[PDB]
């Protein structure tokens, strides 16, 4: 290509058919590359064979990402706010049942915008800000107005660096490719002076606008817009200004105090969403680490040390191509940024960390359930990206007799194992559901698998559970409670409206699902750790990297020699995935509410959104859909005409989406083809068609319309069954 | 100035304790682990003298020596030493 | 053509050398001292009050800020050369009448040759010392320890 440079010309290219491989987009005319295009739009095997820019292009399309969250969060920030209901609902809490979202009353519309508060039309919210914002150490509507702008502010600036990177005329190697530092820097003041700052505006502020606010008032009857300088005198009440200490140390004398964090761990009777004089420590007690540790270091040295007999000689130099990869540094982080957001999802339910979350319900499950499918939807890319790796990054074989080329070496050996592992599960992971009906169905009960038939009686409890609501009694110094609420041993009177965190018992019908947690999560990763460890040659194909990690199927022959591939691997990766967590979400709900979620009045007598229905009833795959399915979504087919409507309304839709992909998913290719032209042919007869010859869909494009539809349909069916049994009772 | 002034001189009973304590302690470095009472480089008592650990971890407690008294329960008996 | 901005390891700093040295004596309270006897704050807590004050007021503050920084960038377009800025008057030869020239210091030139008896007895200290006069008054606005004090004294 010209247009014709090199150097020597200004003058765009805006005209002249084509680009991208180089028999390219031909003249001759076609469909297929308007999908192609699109797709692989970003890739690399092709804009240049040669690194430099692709680093020059990532670090600023990647920019235009956090530009946007940023344009995003501001309508959320603006709308959490005009569009008010915060106001309304603060000085009204348990009261409430917020909104940020409203129609406008075109055609049908209005249905969808029914009385959620503090006094107005609208549609519901399970996207828990009103309760990060219980923050605002000040309060006051056109002022999120201003964190709003302010957040327009960081983009169109923190947008036109994207300007300031790969079209003004960029770094280039040693920048990204000296990598000596990056870490020191990231970890050490940002993850630190974030946590750092955050702490200075989670005391200074905060705390105290809301240590006299779990109490009553009216807002700006308390809370000014600066009132928290240098007047060091309102902190008088939530501890002194260090009276006579100078820079912590000791020469300290406590007669009576010890600053502000003395620990907490439990709920706020009035406000359960853990304690806040604790929030400030913590967040501090953690980038001082960060301070503390992002002061490694310049790279090699560490990794090239410790090896040994079986161990990783490789281990020693572990990649030099681990500051020459990205494919490979994507891969690994999506493991880890994925697989460390679910773990989010639990320590969230178990230990809320924002005022007003459990009473909340719909408010963090919602949540506890997006969080959950990322932690999962960025788990098989972690594995996509690592094939994109096996396959193709580096130029040649420079990377030799390693770790891996160990691993490797084993390979129908690593997935031999795992293999068995699975079957052993699914037998003793799922027929073991199985049993029950037919033996329930059949009859029997002295000899199902119930929480009380086969042997196990009265007590789970004998574990670890009961060694953490217990362990405020080790070097451990304590602080009523435990940690997490839903601990074992002890407390019970957590909040006056509803309810929120409690035990939370085990053994059978929590025994199983935990088991076929276990076969679901394995299964799910034989198939993507075989897939991308054959990534590029094998005994049905070795001639097998030769395209990309792509590539429909090899060919009819050697038998089938269809799916291999590694897109393939993570394509039916996904297809279980969607089930990993799908049914993951399916275990917290039941229990959640089966127990747990339920509530007090008199005597405190507990009366859960259902009396414990879990019990014997979970065990026999039908009260799946006895106690699941059949009688929650009873609110899902009921909730025409109302408010949420919009629910059941979709439920049809997006559960006819999914029943649309198995067309997409189960069907040939020459069909549509051969069907095409049969509809080609009419065209032509009144003179309509020829130009751009339409065509077919590219046999893994179809499977790319396939899943990802299987998915958007599968899913937001219990998007929909969710909100319809949160909202309303529960 | 107050106790904190007595105390603006035990900025060095941590940061000289510390930093005093430093240079030695990475000085001949390029070393990982080993020693002495390992593997072969040889000569006991086990000892005696070798420093930063030794001298400053002690000063702590000296710190506490001539205050001594002085702050605790306050001022008895008719001159401890007999000498005018 | 398109207007210009060259970047080139420092610039950043030419004109970061320059911000400062205008800033030095925009430092003006102990550069000009009789400036403020009360005018550093723009307007105690107690503080000072034994508004901030009487005043010099309003409002008409953006379109000065706005309009003589529609100045400085003709300081920095006019001469960029070609010049005819005295475009004295159609007729009338009685102009030779001059002012100086161009001027840094003393003026046109220099001036006044003759000089030295008494007074008697680069130029990046002439910038140095003043950001040691201005990121002083910095810390002097919040310049307090007000539960206590001077630990010093
Ligand atoms: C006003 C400006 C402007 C102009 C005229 C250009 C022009 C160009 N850029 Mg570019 N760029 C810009 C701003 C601009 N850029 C900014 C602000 C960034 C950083 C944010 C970039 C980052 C960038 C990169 C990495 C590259 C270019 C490249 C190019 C060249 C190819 C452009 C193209 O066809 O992409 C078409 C794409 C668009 C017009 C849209 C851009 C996508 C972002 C910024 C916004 C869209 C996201 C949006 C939310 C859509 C998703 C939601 C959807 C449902 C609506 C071309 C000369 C490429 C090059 O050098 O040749 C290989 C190179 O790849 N640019
Ligand atoms: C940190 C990571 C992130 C980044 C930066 C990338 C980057 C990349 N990935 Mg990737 N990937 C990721 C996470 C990421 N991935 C994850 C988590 C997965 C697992 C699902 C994958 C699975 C994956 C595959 C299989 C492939 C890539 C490929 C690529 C490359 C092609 C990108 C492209 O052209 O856009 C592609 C995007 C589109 C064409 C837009 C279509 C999006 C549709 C499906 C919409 C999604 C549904 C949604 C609900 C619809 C919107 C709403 C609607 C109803 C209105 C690029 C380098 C491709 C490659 O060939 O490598 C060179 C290859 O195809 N990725
Ligand atoms: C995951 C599930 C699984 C398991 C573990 C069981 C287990 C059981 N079923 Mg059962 N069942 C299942 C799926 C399963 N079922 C399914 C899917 C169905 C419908 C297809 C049924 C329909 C069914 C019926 C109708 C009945 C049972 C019954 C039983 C019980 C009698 C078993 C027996 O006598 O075998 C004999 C046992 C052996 C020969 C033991 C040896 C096998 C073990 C030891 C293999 C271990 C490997 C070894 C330890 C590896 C170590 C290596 C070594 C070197 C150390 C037993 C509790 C019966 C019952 O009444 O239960 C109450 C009843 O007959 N099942
Ligand atoms: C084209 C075909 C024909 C038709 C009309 C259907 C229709 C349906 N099938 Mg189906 N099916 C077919 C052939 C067909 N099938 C074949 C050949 C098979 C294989 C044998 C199947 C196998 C199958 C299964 C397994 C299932 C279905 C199901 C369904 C139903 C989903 C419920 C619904 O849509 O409520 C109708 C109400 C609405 C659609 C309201 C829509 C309002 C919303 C979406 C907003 C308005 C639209 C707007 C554009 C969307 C917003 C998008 C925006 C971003 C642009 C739907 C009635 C599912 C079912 O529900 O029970 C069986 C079930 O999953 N089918
Ligand atoms: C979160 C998402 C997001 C972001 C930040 C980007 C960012 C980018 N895309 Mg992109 N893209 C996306 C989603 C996104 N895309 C999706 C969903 C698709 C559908 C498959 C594409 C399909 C696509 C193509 C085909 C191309 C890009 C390109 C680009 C780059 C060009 C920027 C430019 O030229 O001027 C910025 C221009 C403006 C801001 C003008 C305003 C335009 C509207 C949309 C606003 C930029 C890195 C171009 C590229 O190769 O660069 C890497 C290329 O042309 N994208
Ligand atoms: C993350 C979000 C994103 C999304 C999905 C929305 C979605 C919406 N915004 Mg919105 N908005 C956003 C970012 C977003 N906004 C940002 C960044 C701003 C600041 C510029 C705004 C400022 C804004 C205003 C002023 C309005 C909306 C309104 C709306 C609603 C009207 C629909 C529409 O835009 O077209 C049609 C819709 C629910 C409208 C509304 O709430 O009335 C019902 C109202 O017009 N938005
Ligand atoms: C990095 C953090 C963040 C930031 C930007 C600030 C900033 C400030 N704090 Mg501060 N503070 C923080 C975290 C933060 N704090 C935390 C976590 C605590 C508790 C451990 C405190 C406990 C605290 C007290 C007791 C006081 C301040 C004061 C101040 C102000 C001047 C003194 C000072 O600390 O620095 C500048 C350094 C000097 C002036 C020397 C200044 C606005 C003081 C104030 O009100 O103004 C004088 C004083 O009251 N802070
Ligand atoms: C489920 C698993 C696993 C996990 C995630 C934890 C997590 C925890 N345990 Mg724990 N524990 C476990 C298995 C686990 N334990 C087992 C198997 C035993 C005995 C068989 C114990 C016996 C035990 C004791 C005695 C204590 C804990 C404590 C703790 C907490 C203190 C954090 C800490 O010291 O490390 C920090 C780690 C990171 C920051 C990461 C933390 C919640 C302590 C506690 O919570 O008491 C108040 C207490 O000291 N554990
Ligand atoms: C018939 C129709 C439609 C349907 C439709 C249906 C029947 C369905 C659909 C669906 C869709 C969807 C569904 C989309 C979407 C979405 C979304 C937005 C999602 C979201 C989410 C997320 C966030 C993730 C996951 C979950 C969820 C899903 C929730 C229409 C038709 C027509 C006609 C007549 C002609 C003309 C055109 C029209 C007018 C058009
Ligand atoms: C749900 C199945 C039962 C199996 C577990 C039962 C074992 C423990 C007994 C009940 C557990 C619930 O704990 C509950 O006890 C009492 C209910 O009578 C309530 O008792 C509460 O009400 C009264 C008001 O002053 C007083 O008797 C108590 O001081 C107070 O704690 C509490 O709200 C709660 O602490
Ligand atoms: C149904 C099906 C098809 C047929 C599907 C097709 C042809 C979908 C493509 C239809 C396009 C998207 C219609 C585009 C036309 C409009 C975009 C043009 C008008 C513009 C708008 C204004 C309407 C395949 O090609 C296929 C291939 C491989 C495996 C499975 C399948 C499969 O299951």
């Amino acid at each position: 290509l010209v247009d014709r440079d090199p150097i020597k010309t200004s003058f765009e290219q805006w005209a002249k058919p084509g680009h991208f491989s180089r028999t390219i987009a031909k003249g001759p005319d076609t469909t297929t590359w308007i999908w192609n295009l699109h797709a692989d739009a970003h890739d690399f095997d092709s804009h240049t064979s040669d690194l430099e820019e692709i680093s020059r292009k990532v670090f600023s399309a990647h920019f235009g990402q956090l530009s946007i969250i940023f344009l995003w969060l501001s309508g959320m920030y603006f709308h959490g706010a005009r569009f008010s209901n915060y106001e309304a609902w603060l000085n009204d809490p348990t009261h409430i049942g917020p909104s940020a979202q409203v129609v406008w009353p075109i055609v049908g519309q209005e249905i969808l915008n029914g009385d959620v508060g503090g006094g107005f039309r609208g549609i519901q919210i399970t996207s828990g800000f009103f309760q990060i914002w219980r923050a605002s150490g000040i309060t006051s509507e056109l002022q999120l107005y201003c964190t709003a702008i302010g957040a327009l502010v960081f983009a169109g600036l923190m947008l036109f660096a994207g300007w300031f990177h790969y079209h003004k005329a960029a770094p280039k190697l040693a920048w990204f490719q000296d990598v000596e530092s990056m870490l020191n820097h990231h970890l050490a003041g940002l993850l630190g002076l974030g946590s750092l700052s955050w702490a200075r505006h989670q005391v200074h502020v905060s705390l105290p606008i809301n240590q006299f606010l779990n109490a009553g008032v009216d807002p700006k009857e308390i809370p000014l817009p600066h009132e928290f300088i240098l007047n060091r005198d309102l902190l008088a009440q939530l501890y002194p200004s260090f009276a006579e200490g100078a820079t912590p140390f000791f020469t300290l004398n406590w007669s009576k105090y010890a600053d502000f964090l003395t620990f907490r761990g439990g709920l706020d009777p009035l406000t359960g969403g853990l304690w806040l004089t604790d929030i400030a420590h913590h967040h501090l007690a953690i980038a001082i680490l960060f301070l503390i540790a992002g002061h490694m270091y310049r790279i090699k040295d560490i990794l090239e040390a410790h090896k040994g007999p079986f161990t990783g000689q490789g281990h020693k130099g572990l990649y030099e191509i681990l500051t020459t990869s990205w494919h490979a540094q994507l891969s690994i982080n999506l493991a880890m940024l994925g697989s460390l957001t679910i773990v989010v999802a639990q320590h969230m339910y178990s230990m809320p960390p924002y005022p007003y979350l459990a009473t909340d319900y719909a408010t963090q499950l919602s949540l506890f359930t997006h969080h959950m499918w990322i932690g999962g939807f960025l788990i098989v890319g972690a594995a996509a990206h690592a094939a994109i790796f096996m396959v193709r990054d580096y130029d040649p074989t420079t990377r030799y007799n390693d770790l891996l080329d160990r691993v490797l070496r084993h390979r129908d050996a690593i997935i031999s194992h795992l293999n068995w592992v699975c079957i052993f599960l699914g037998f003793h992971s799922f027929g073991l559901y199985i049993h029950n009906d037919t033996m329930s169905a059949l009859g029997r009960p002295q000899d199902m698998f119930s929480d009380t038939a086969i042997q196990l009686q009265p007590v789970f409890a004998q574990w670890i559970q009961n060694t953490h609501a217990l362990a405020p009694g080790t070097t451990a110094p304590g602080a009523t409670a435990s940690t997490s609420l839903t601990w074992g041993g002890g407390d019970l009177v957590a909040v006056g409206n509803k309810v929120a965190l409690l035990p939370i018992p085990l053994g059978t019908a929590d025994f199983l699902v935990h088991h076929i947690h276990a076969f679901t999560i394995h299964v799910t990763v034989l198939i993507l750790l075989k897939g991308v460890l054959f990534a590029r040659s094998s005994r049905l194909i070795p001639d097998k990297a030769n395209l990309g990690f792509r590539f429909p199927c090899d060919g009819p022959g050697r038998g089938g020699t269809c799916q291999v591939s590694a897109w393939d691997h993570v394509f039916l990766g996904l297809f279980w995935m969607y089930n990993s967590i799908s049914v993951v979400i399916f275990h917290f709900s039941w229990k959640m509410q089966s127990d747990v979620w339920g509530t007090i009045n008199d005597q405190g007598v507990v009366t859960h959104i259902t009396a414990g229905n879990f019990a014997q009833s979970s065990i026999t795959i039908n009260g799946w859909l006895r106690d699941f399915l059949w009688a929650q979504a009873s609110q899902v087919i009921q909730s025409y005409g109302s408010s949420l409507s919009a629910y059941g309304l979709f439920f049809l839709g997006a559960h006819f989406v999914w029943a649309f992909s198995l067309m997409f998913l189960f069907s040939g290719r020459g069909y549509w083809q051969e069907l095409i032209e049969s509809i080609v042919w009419a065209h032509n007869k009144l003179k309509v068609a020829p130009a751009t010859q339409p065509r077919a869909l590219s046999i893994v494009q179809g499977r790319a319309v396939g899943v990802t539809h299987y998915l958007l349909g599968g899913i937001a069916t219990t998007w929909a069954f969710f909100l319809a049994r949160i909202i309303a009772v529960g | 100035d107050y106790i904190g002034s007595s105390t603006n001189l035990i900025m060095v009973t941590t940061t000289t304790l510390m930093l005093f304590a430093g240079r030695f302690g990475l000085a001949p470095s390029a070393n990982r682990k080993a020693t002495a009472g390992l593997k072969l480089e040889a000569r006991e008592s086990g000892l005696q003298t070798g420093d930063p650990a030794g001298f400053t971890l002690a000063d702590t407690l000296a710190c506490g020596a001539v205050g001594h008294i002085m702050g605790v329960g306050i001022v008895l008996g008719l001159k401890n030493t007999g000498v005018l | 053509s398109d207007p210009e901005g060259t970047g080139g390891f420092i610039e950043p700093k030419w004109l970061a050398y320059g911000e400062i040295i205008n800033g030095r004596y925009a430092m003006l309270g102990a550069v000009g001292a009789i400036a403020p006897e009360i005018l550093g704050k723009a307007g105690w807590f107690r503080t000072g009050f034994i508004y901030n004050y009487w005043a010099d007021s309003y409002t008409l503050f953006v379109f000065e800020m706005a309009l003589m920084g529609f100045a400085e960038h003709r300081r920095f377009q006019d001469w960029a050369k070609p010049g005819s800025m005295g475009k004295q008057y159609f007729l009338g030869l009685e102009k030779g009448l001059g002012g100086s020239g161009e001027p840094a210091y003393p003026g046109g030139p220099f001036f006044n040759p003759l000089g030295f008896g008494k007074d008697e007895k680069k130029l990046k200290e002439v910038k140095n010392g003043r950001l040691a006069m201005l990121a002083i008054l910095g810390y002097f606005v919040q310049a307090l320890v007000t539960g206590v004090g001077p630990y010093q004294n």
